[PDB]
């Protein structure tokens, strides 16, 4: 059933860079392993994931334009998500400007 | 037999090819058998030696 | 296809505005984007105005608020304003100098608009198989939330 | 299927009795026994002496 | 079967009476039953002399 | 459908007055036309609703 109703994406695992400053820890700006976010990823994994309400979330704001959209996701069986976790779906293109 | 079926396609659901003319041919050659046994005839012309 | 097509009207120190909101459904394989706009020559919505007249008005003409297709009413203290005796181009209203120290009041008719304020399902997916010689993918009808035309008015596309 | 808001329902003429085709060889079936009948008016009855 | 409200339902030709290829087997069986007719008047009647 | 549910009612069609001041914006209080609302009425029509 997960087969036939979800879409291909691909799947990384999030972990803490150890990049982070030992003092102030933040991540370093320039860290090449992890381009500013505190998160460093490993190697993508090809899965099948079903999704759903997929809003885009528009905001505006004095800073500019943002996205805050969200979407509900089903996994398949037998897999333990973690926080941060990343996925892209190669499928699908968004229009920005 | 096509035009009897003008609008319908008979086509595989997983290749999408229809159906090929060989199939109908040998379908007519034994229905041709068949209207010659249903009724007791020879359609198509034979030399007979009896 | 649209739906729930609310007016919103707001009544506000700084005058009356228009914030509705309407929800469409797009047709197939399309990316709509961020306040794109959407007419419906079709429909038209009426609206009301009033201006006072003076000479500047009379040598310029009045710059209408509203995208004016036609006029369903206008009137003056003196009585119904006669088509001889008013003009439109090019969204302004040109009167007779004999208004010079006049107000006008008009009934209009206008296009319905919209732009993209939200979209609330931008994508839906299907691979379909059945009768294909692959998997092919295909996207399915967007959720846009639509908002109208209100605060800046801009000209109908032709 | 029921899929994000989009919902569709079918019901097609296949069922546990009856097979999709079943009114159109029905129809056929009867056409047959029609021209059947009429062809063995057109031929006669087979007859021996015994 | 449904998961999160994604909802996916069949009715099968399967039933507790009548099994998944039952029309088919009735529509082949009625061709059997003209063919055998047909081919029954080919060849005769068995006799014989006491 | 909606003649035999609806009610007869008067409808009549608003537009501003042509009597707010040209300054203020705001109606005169005396104002035949409109009795100080800023709102005048079109002749009724008949309709259901
Ligand atoms: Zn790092
Ligand atoms: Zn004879
Ligand atoms: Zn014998
Ligand atoms: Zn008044």
């Amino acid at each position: 059933f997960i087969n036939d109703r979800g879409i291909k994406v691909l799947w990384e695992e999030a972990y803490f860079c150890p990049c982070l400053n030992p003092d102030t820890g933040h991540p370093r700006v320039d860290c090449p392993r992890c381009h500013g976010k505190g998160i460093a990823y490993l190697p993508p994994k090809e899965t099948i994931m079903a999704i759903q309400s997929q809003e885009k979330g528009t905001n505006q704001l004095d800073i500019g334009i943002l996205d805050t959209g969200t979407a509900i996701g089903t996994t398949q069986l037998e897999k333990r998500i973690s926080y941060r976790d990343r996925f892209t779906v190669p499928e699908v293109l968004m229009p920005q400007q | 037999v096509k035009a009897y079926m003008f609008g319908i396609v008979v086509q595989n659901p997983d290749t999408g090819q229809p159906m090929g003319d060989e199939f109908y041919n040998h379908i007519l050659e034994r229905a041709v058998g068949k209207a010659e046994r249903a009724l007791d005839i020879s359609i198509l012309p034979d030399t007979q030696h009896e | 296809a649209i739906q729930s097509q609310e007016k919103g009207t707001n009544q506000l120190d700084i005058g009356i505005l228009d914030t509705g909101t309407a929800i469409g459904t797009t047709q197939l394989e399309k990316r709509i984007s961020y306040r794109d706009r959407f007419t419906v020559p079709e429909v038209l919505m009426p609206q009301q105005m009033i201006y006072f007249v003076n000479k500047d008005r009379i040598k310029k003409g009045i710059p209408l608020y509203y995208d004016v297709k036609e006029i369903t009413y206008i009137a003056t203290q003196d009585g119904t304003v006669y088509e001889e005796d008013y003009e439109i181009k090019n969204n302004r209203l040109y009167l007779n100098e004999k208004y010079e120290n006049h107000t006008v009041t008009l009934k209009i008719l206008m296009t319905l608009r919209y732009v993209v304020s939200d979209i609330l399902k931008e994508s839906r997916y299907q691979y379909t198989k059945f009768n294909q010689p692959k998997s092919k993918f295909e996207n399915l009808p967007q959720k846009l939330l639509l908002k109208r035309e209100d605060v800046i008015v801009l000209q109908d596309p032709y | 299927l029921e899929v994000d808001g989009i919902t569709e329902t079918i019901g097609t003429t296949q069922s546990a009795m009856y097979g999709g085709a079943s009114a159109q060889i029905l129809q056929i079936n009867e056409d047959i026994k029609e021209l059947l009948d009429g062809l063995r008016a057109y031929f006669g009855y087979n007859m021996i002496g015994l």
